[PDB]
C-alpha cells in the first residue's frame, strides 16, 4: 500500500548547495533570565535539542536555468536531500549542572550514616551529565518519548500523596527541549513535586528521548530519513533520598533490628551520572553524510519544501564563568564581585539538494491526496506547526548552483 | 543614585497597627538582603529582621516575633514592615537598610 | 569564480628538502620573568600555540641547475608544499597548572558545606589541563576564535557590576597564544576581573580556539591546506565560585527553606578538566604527512614564498622542577632552598617542496591581481604581519636537491 518515493519521483542531474552560515546561540546554561516580564537572556544549554526548521524555496516558483525540464501541467517539482554536514565550531568540553538544595541524604556508595533524618537535609551538589550525540533528518518533525503523570487512574479510587500513575507520552521534539541526562526521560515538573531531586536545569522541565521504534515503524517514514547516535555514561556516585519511603521494603526481605537502628534507612537509591571522556575520535559532526539509502519509504524527499534537522551535542557543553567587579577594595573581598553563568552554541548547517520532478497521473494524484494532502494544495493542482517552536533556518535566496565554491560542494564533487 | 525612600512619620494611638514602607530595594533578579533596624533613644540600635526579595525569605529576632511582620512585593517596590499592638516602647526611628546584593553585616545603603 | 590552483599552476619534477634543524624553547610554564623592565626568561608552556613562519627562498631568484625550465617573461615560479613532518623531541608527559588563590569554595561533587561565606575563601588548587593535539599548514596565518567583552551594548543602558556582553571575536593566532584549557576559549583578562577564577597561566591572557568553520569556508582557502586534531578531556572535580550570585536561581525552581539554611548556596558551578591518558599510539607527530589533496582551492601553493605551520602539543607538557640551595644547614630547613618552574619544547620542522611554474596570460594576471596582489608586485610583473608574532624559521640557504641525504627525503622516495 505504501511505496517508496523512487517509484513515482524521477531524479535529475541538477544539484544545489545551501549553507546557513554561522549560527550563534548565547545564553544561560541553567535557566532563562526574565526581567521583569519577558526573557532577556535565553536558556542555552548543550543538553538541549537543536531542531532546525530549514525552509526550502519552492522549485515550482524557482528561477531555474531552463523551464523545459518539466511541463507546468501534469508535472511538479520537489527537493530531495542528498548531502548534509552539521558543523560545530566550539572547543570540546563538559559542562556541569547542580542544585543548591539537592535532595541528597547520605553518600551510600561507601557507608554511613547513623541517624540524622530531619527537617531539611538538602545539600548543594553539582554533577556532569551523560554524554549524548545524535542527529536526524526528515521532512516532518521528530517524535520524542517521555514518562509523565499519567491519566488518572488505573484501578481506584483514593488520594493523597501516593505514587502518581506513569504514562509513556509521545510528543513532538521542539527546539530547546532537554535531552535525557542521568535520570531518564520524564516530566520532572509533575513527577517530582519537591523541585529538588534533580539539578535546577531539569527540575522544572521535561527530558525527552527520541522514540526511534515508532518513527522507524511509521508507514511513509517522513520523520527518519536517517539517524546517527552515540550515548555513553557510567555511575559516578551513589546516595539515597531524604523523606518518607512511600513503598517500604517487604517484611519478608529484612530482619528487623536492632536495639538501636530499628528505623529502616531510606531505600530510595539514585546515582549521579557521568559522561566520561569526550574525544575527537567520537565526534559525529564536522564530516559529511550522504543519504545513499533511506530506512523508510521516503528516500529523502523534502515534502512541503521544508526539512527538519535535529541535533544533540553534549561534547561542547562547557559552561563559561564570568566575573564582574562591583568595587575594588584594598584587600580581596568576595562582596566586590558577581559571578555569572554563560553557555554558547555555534552551528553551521550545510546541505546539498537534488531537484526532482513528479509526473502527476491519476494514480499519483490519488496516492498524494492520501498521505499529506497539502502537497497537492500547495502545488495548485493554517500550519499546524505554528504552535511549536523550532530554530528557523531560512535557506531561500541561499541556494547556489556553483557547487565547487563551498566546502560541502567540493566534497560532493569528489565523492558519491 | 542609590537612596531608599520610606513611608513617613506617623503618630499612632496605643493598640493600633502601623505599616512602614521602603523603596528601590527589592527587584526581580536583584536580589538584595533587606534589613530593618529600630533606634530607641535609650537602647541604641536593634536589628529587627532580614528579608530577601526575589526568594522572599524571612528571618526575625525572638524579641520581635509576633510584634513585627515583614512582607515583600517582588515587583517594584518594598519592603513593608508592620507592627501590631503598638506600645510606648515602640516609639522609635525605623530604618530600611540594604547591603549591596546580600548578607547581614553590611549596611552601606540606609533608608 | 574561484578556481583551484591546479588549473593555472603547472607542476614540475623538481623536489627539494628543507629542515629547520633542532629548535629549542626553554622558559617558565606560567608567566614571563621580567627583571627589571624586559623579559629575562620567556613563558614557554605546552598549552601555547607554536605558529612557525617558514620563509622560503624565491624560486625566481633561486640558483636552479638550468634556467631553461621557464621563460623569464610570461612565466613565474612558486613553491608548492608536498611533504611535511613535525618532529617532537621530548618525553611524553602531563604538566600541571594552578593558582595559590583560586576562587574555589566547596567541593560540590560529593556534599558540603554548611555556611562559611566570608571575606576571602580562595584556596591554593592545582590541576592538569585538557589534552589537545593539532597541526595546520597554509600560506596565511590561521584564524582563532574566542569570547571577549563585547561592544556595549545590546539593549540599554546602565551599569554596574552586571554581566559583560559577550562577542565571538575572530583573530589571528600568534606564536605564544594560549590554547583552550578546560574553561573555554575566552578573554579571561576582561571577562573575569577578580584574577582568581582560573589558574595563573591563563588568568591574565586569552585562550583561542581555531575557527575551523571560517577557515574552511574561505574562498581561496589560503589558511587551511590541511589540518589534524585530537582533543580529549573529562570532568575531574566539581566546585562552586565564591562571591555574590549575579543571576540567582529563579524562585520557581527552588522551594525555600529552612529554619536554618535560608541562604541559597553558590549556584555558579565549574569543573576542573583532566587530559586523561597520553600514549604514543595517539601521537600525531614524528610521522610524515603528504598533502595529496587540499580541501580548499589552494592545493598547497606557498604564495609569497612563505609557509605558516601551526602546532599544538600538550602531550609533552611536563614541567621540570628545579631546586637550588641557598645554604646547607646542619639539619634540613626549607629556608635553604629555592624551587623553580621550567618547561622545554623541542621541535624539528621538515618540509619537502615541489617547484611549479605559472604561465601568466592576461586572464591569469587578472585573476592574480585579485586575491593577493602582492604576488604580482613581488614578481616585478609594508608587511601587515609585522605587527603579529610568529616563530621565524628561515629556510633560505637550507634547500637541498639531494633528497636521499635526509630522513624525510628518504621517506619521500619510498612513498607517494
Amino acid at each position: 500500500k505504501v511505496v517508496a518515493t523512487d517509484a513515482y519521483v524521477t531524479r535529475t542531474n541538477i544539484f544545489y548547495h545551501a549553507s546557513s552560515s554561522r549560527l550563534l546561540a548565547v545564553g544561560h546554561p541553567y535557566f532563562s533570565i526574565k526581567r521583569a516580564n519577558k526573557t532577556v537572556v535565553p536558556k542555552v544549554s548543550g543538553y538541549q535539542y537543536r531542531v532546525f526548521k530549514v525552509v526550502l524555496p519552492d522549485p515550482n516558483k524557482f528561477a531555474l536555468p531552463d523551464s523545459s525540464l518539466f511541463d507546468p501541467t501534469t508535472q511538479r517539482l520537489v527537493w530531495a536531500c542528498t548531502g548534509l554536514e552539521v558543523g560545530r565550531g566550539q572547543p570540546l568540553g563538559v559542562g556541569v549542572s547542580g542544585h543548591p538544595f539537592l535532595n541528597k541524604y547520605d553518600d551510600v556508595e561507601n557507608s554511613g550514616s547513623g541517624g540524622n533524618p530531619g527537617q531539611d537535609n538538602r545539600v548543594n551538589v553539582g554533577m556532569d551529565y551523560k554524554q549524548t550525540q545524535l542527529c536526524m533528518v526528515g521532512c516532518a518533525p521528530p517524535l520524542g518519548e517521555h514518562w509523565g503523570k499519567g491519566k488518572q487512574c488505573t484501578n481506584t479510587p483514593v488520594q493523597a500523596g501516593d505514587c502518581p500513575p506513569l504514562e509513556l507520552i509521545t510528543s513532538v521534539i521542539q527546539d530547546g527541549d532537554m535531552v535525557d541526562t542521568g535520570f531518564g526521560a520524564m516530566n520532572f515538573a509533575d513527577l517530582q513535586t519537591n523541585k529538588s531531586d534533580v539539578p535546577i536545569d531539569i527540575c522544572g522541565t521535561t527530558c525527552k528521548y527520541p522514540d526511534y521504534l515508532q518513527m522507524a515503524a511509521d508507514p511513509y517514514g517522513d520523520r527518519l530519513f536517517f539517524f546517527l547516535r552515540k550515548e555513553q555514561m557510567f555511575a559516578r556516585h551513589f546516595f539515597n533520598r531524604a523523606g518518607e519511603v512511600g513503598e517500604p521494603v517487604p517484611d519478608t526481605l529484612i530482619i528487623k533490628g536492632s536495639g538501636n537502628r530499628t528505623s529502616v534507612g531510606s531505600s530510595i537509591y539514585v546515582n549521579t551520572p557521568s559522561g566520561s571522556l569526550v574525544s575527537s575520535e567520537a565526534q559525529l559532526f564536522n564530516k559529511p553524510y550522504w543519504l545513499q539509502k533511506a530506512q523508510g519509504h521516503n528516500n529523502g524527499i523534502c515534502w512541503g519544501n521544508q526539512l527538519f534537522v535535529t541535533v544533540v551535542d553534549t561534547t561542547r557543553s562547557t559552561n563559561m564563568t564570568l566575573c564582574a567587579s562591583v568595587t575594588t577594595s584594598s584587600t580581596y573581598t568576595n562582596s566586590d564581585y558577581k559571578e555569572y553563568m554563560r553557555h554558547v552554541e555555534e552551528y553551521d548547517l550545510q546541505f546539498i539538494f537534488q531537484l526532482c520532478s513528479i509526473t502527476l497521473s491519476a494514480e499519483v494524484v490519488a496516492y498524494i491526496h492520501t498521505m499529506n494532502p497539502s502537497v497537492l494544495e500547495d502545488w495548485n493542482f493554517p500550519d499546524p506547526y505554528k504552535n511549536l517552536s523550532f530554530w528557523e533556518v531560512n535557506l531561500k535566496e541561499k541556494f547556489s548552483s556553483e557547487l565547487d565554491q563551498y566546502p560541502l560542494g567540493r566534497k560532493f564533487l569528489l565523492q558519491s | 543614585e542609590v537612596q531608599l525612600q520610606q513611608s513617613g512619620a506617623e503618630v499612632v494611638r496605643s493598640g493600633a497597627s502601623v505599616k512602614l514602607s521602603c523603596t528601590a530595594s527589592g527587584f526581580n533578579i536583584k536580589d538584595y538582603a533587606i534589613h530593618w533596624v529600630k533606634q530607641r533613644p535609650e537602647k541604641g540600635l536593634e536589628w529587627i529582621g532580614a528579608i530577601d526579595p526575589e526568594y522572599g525569605d524571612t528571618e526575625y529576632v525572638p524579641k520581635f516575633q509576633g510584634k513585627a511582620t515583614m512582607t515583600a512585593d517582588t515587583s517594584s517596590n518594598t519592603a513593608y514592615l508592620q507592627l501590631s499592638s503598638l506600645t510606648s516602647e515602640d516609639t522609635a526611628v525605623y530604618y530600611c537598610n540594604a547591603g549591596h546584593d546580600y548578607d547581614r553585616g553590611r549596611f552601606p545603603y540606609w533608608g
